[PDB]
């Protein structure tokens, strides 16, 4: 049988349309879990009584978790997974941060896939601002690189990518 | 602005935010210089050759890398000058990451998610873990083990593998168990990929970057997924 | 319990001016998850809306504590978001109504994530009921 | 012009170029009226629920095909009328196939390919192998067994699942040792499938029967590999 | 581990950029094979003798085969396998006819490889000569349809292709 | 024995009139290996040229025993094929030599392939020595 094999890690972190050959199912099954990973982290921390290291007091090193979890404090101190803010911090880690979205943000020209054959490997050197800026990438504004991506055209660009072997 | 002083590899060590570092994991290295361009995250512009036993060798494998491609030069990034290079280009990359509210908002997250202190055999003990660490040297000789989120480093052998790697426990999952550890990126700024279009190409290597990036997010906050975990999908046949 | 009430709705004649609201309750647009640290560069309320057999697109957005917008490319002419000091309520204005846009209108408010993130992936934890625009001849 | 005649469903029955048939390898079956189009090749506006013993219902299977898309319809060519439209369409895919020197040598290999006569039990024997013929009625209720190289049929349940299939024999595998059979081809010129460029286009029809003729070249060849024989491809990973 | 999984058949059917997937290796051990099959075909054919079926005789069926293996004969009327003839049309039936090819020939849009994991399937008629023509396929010549594929493009010629379901 | 002898190399400036010349033989050019039935539709002898440091290309071929001929899209305005009515000759000529085409030709010949199907895939089973050519200025 012809097709694909991709792997869920990768296929999450690039995003796009890839992401949508996960059904339903299995994203609920990878949620949960998790999310019980996580309540087990709050409940280590509602057990800590001492600290080793020397770095500082059980009272610091918990906040400081606190906010990396997002977590819930009450009246006794207590912390606890939050459902919504789990769903929210998990969304954004694994929906939001991804390749395809950061390419909209970039406005350059990538490829549709995680997945790659091609042969092709240019050196280059972004360094230099005549070659490479912040704000444009290789695709400088009011420039002939402006459009088209001409800027990440290897064709048109030829300068900025010497070929390799 | 994302990185603010600007480092140049030939600047003197001052233990703080350049400085010759050993990693702990590594048993018997000889210390590399290294520099925080932020807080939480390092750059050390040097082949890696000490993340892996195994490495070391600049050099191709016995027979044959099982990869449409693969680079080897066991002269990149052997240059003061080149290393130099190397630090210009990563932080440039950064900045440009930084410089999107998608890019400040990982950046915020990857800082943020520091790695857990679940290192102690007794359950009301918080401890750090050996793997989360690096010894800082300082201008005395003397040597300050300090918490990281994330060390960008230069490529192994095959210097167009770009990897997020980490240090594993010896029980536990740390990428997957809620935990996290501290992310290795081998990375370069110096080379790219091609693909085709309507037309010839190139990745923008900040977009490359990002993934990397991506991916050390994940395991920070220990929510990773087994890189083995693949599934099958079948073409339409005709 | 979190709130979103659109309004504005009905139909006009192409040129005509439409203005619409959205009553946001229950979102304290004080930096999110992240916290007070975040109270301003964090949180967007904005406008999408989704022409009959057409995909829900963004339309633009305001920042809840500051004066950042954000706006489709498509539409920074024809359009125009506003917001009350409060952080209570949301404005979507546009003169000389074309038919282009004869469609369902919803307002969306999320916590932590700017409104330039909430249209370009898009994205939004809260949602409105949805007003229809429609004009005419 | 590669097909002469201009055949109407309606046309009344002679036995030699438009006829009903049956095929030996079908056992029971009831005769279904077909088109001689070209010298070797004929054509069937029916639904395939006779090559295969598990078709006939034009019916979704329990639970799911496993596959991207699937479209099912049990009324779809069932009228006369939508049958001679059928008959029309994939007349001129041919003759669009064949206006091309690609075509028309393709074409010529095909029906030059006729399968191999070692259907005899006997080595210094030649005989005809009947998955290799069909039986054509003649307007008296004879029927006269005929050698074909192709036919053009109908989809099955699953309306774009286009496929060329091929009667088996009971100990060699004809499409792989060099003898070659009659193939058959599922296929609808009613129907096609789109792709995604800069942009959403649809494939040309022509070019899904070419893809299907060039099975049909490698099977009357008896040269096809079999299906299964797949290998893998490893991506550039990141 | 990342990747596809593709098949012989379907590649060589396809031909084009997925072809080079096949190395130099699998490509001899396939050529010989079939090679030693039609050797075999020519060796039943010279130990023929008799014929059922009652088609016609020995020497016109012989014929007919020596024809479809371009096979070589002799004085002694005996068949064998020509290695160059063999190549040719080996080459012809697996490296010349391929879908790729008969694209470069229709001058149309196609995709770039055999597989394909969309979604969109369209319902047409291609006998009216206003839709379709032998010629121009949906791209008809002196018309807003004749470049850019237009004719091939869904939205631009939407009449010729309802969607389904 | 097959073989293709290409020659009219040398070198000419911008503008100057090239005549190359092939002398195929051992092809009997009778309809390949179809057979005689084929004489008339089957076999090419055509041209083909690399760019120091390009890929070879096609540029036309006419058919050995009728006045087909193929041209890359590219070229019908600057070269054109000959024939010897023999067939057992080739010619490309081209005047007005830009630098464009500064390159290594090559002859081909395929007994059973058409002219332009030999342009398209690209194939033939023979090919020349190669013959030099360059313009300056
Ligand atoms: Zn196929
Ligand atoms: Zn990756």
């Amino acid at each position: 049988m012809s097709g694909l094999e991709v792997s869920f890690e990768e296929l999450r972190t690039f995003g796009g349309h890839d992401a949508k050959f996960i059904d339903s199912l299995q994203e609920n099954e990878f949620r949960l879990y998790y999310y019980n990973k996580f309540k087990d982290i709050a409940s280590t921390l509602n057990k800590a009584k001492s600290i080793v290291g020397t770095t500082a007091s059980l009272q610091y090193m918990k906040n400081v978790f606190k906010e990396k979890y997002l977590l819930s404090e009450d009246t006794s101190g207590k912390f606890s997974v939050d459902k919504l803010k789990f769903d929210k911090l998990y969304k954004m880690l694994t929906e939001i941060y991804t390749e395809d979205n950061f390419v909209k943000f970039f406005k350059v020209l990538n490829r549709k896939t995680y997945l790659n054959f091609d042969k092709a490997v240019f050196k280059i050197n972004i360094v230099p601002k005549v070659n490479y800026t912040i704000y444009d990438g290789f695709n400088l504004r009011n420039t002939n690189l402006a459009a088209n991506f001409n800027g990440q055209n290897t064709e048109i660009n030829n300068m900025n990518f010497t070929k390799l072997k | 602005q994302f990185v603010n002083k600007q480092f140049n590899y030939k600047d003197p060590v001052n233990g703080v935010d350049i400085a010759y570092i050993k990693i702990p994991n590594v048993g018997q290295m000889q210390p590399v210089k290294a520099f925080k361009i932020h807080n939480k995250i390092w750059v050390i512009p040097e082949r890696d050759t000490f993340t892996n036993p195994e490495e070391g060798d600049l050099n191709p494998p016995p027979e044959a890398k099982q990869v449409p491609v693969s680079y080897y030069d066991s002269t990149y990034l052997s240059t003061d000058n080149e290393k130099d290079n190397y630090l210009k280009g990563v932080t440039k990359l950064f900045e440009r990451i930084y410089s999107t509210d998608l890019g400040r908002m990982l950046l915020t997250s990857i800082v943020r998610g520091i790695p857990f202190w679940g290192g102690s055999t007794i359950d009301t003990e918080l401890k750090v873990i050996d793997t989360n660490c690096i010894n800082v040297i300082q201008p005395d000789g003397s040597y300050r083990s300090e918490e990281l989120n994330l060390v960008i480093i230069g490529p192994s052998a095959d210097i167009i593998q770009f990897e997020c790697k980490s240090f594993g426990h010896e029980v536990l999952n740390l990428t997957r168990n809620g935990y996290g550890s501290t992310q290795y990126i081998r990375f370069s700024p110096d080379f790219t990929f091609g693909f085709e279009e309507s037309g010839k190409f190139a990745t923008d290597p900040a977009v490359t970057l990002a993934h990397e990036l991506i991916h050390a997010g994940h395991r920070l906050y220990g929510i990773a997924i087994n890189p083995n975990r693949v599934f099958k999908v079948n073409t339409n046949a005709y | 319990a979190v709130q979103l009430v659109d309004s504005g709705g009905g139909t006009l004649q192409a040129g005509k001016s439409l203005r619409l609201s959205c009553a946001i309750s229950g979102l304290a647009f004080d930096g999110g998850a992240m916290g007070s640290e975040h109270r301003l560069t964090a949180g967007a309320m904005g406008w999408f809306r989704q022409a009959p057999g057409k995909d829900r697109e963004f339309v633009a957005a305001i920042s809840p504590r500051t004066d950042e917008t954000y706006y489709a490319e498509s539409l920074e002419g024809r359009f125009s978001v506003s917001r009350d000091a409060a952080a209570t309520m949301v404005f979507l204005q546009a003169d000389n109504v074309r038919l282009d846009d004869t469609a369902s209108y919803y307002c969306a408010a999320d916590e932590d994530v700017t409104p330039r993130v909430m249209g370009v992936i898009p994205h939004a934890d809260h949602w409105g009921q949805g007003t229809l625009v429609t004009v005419s001849s």
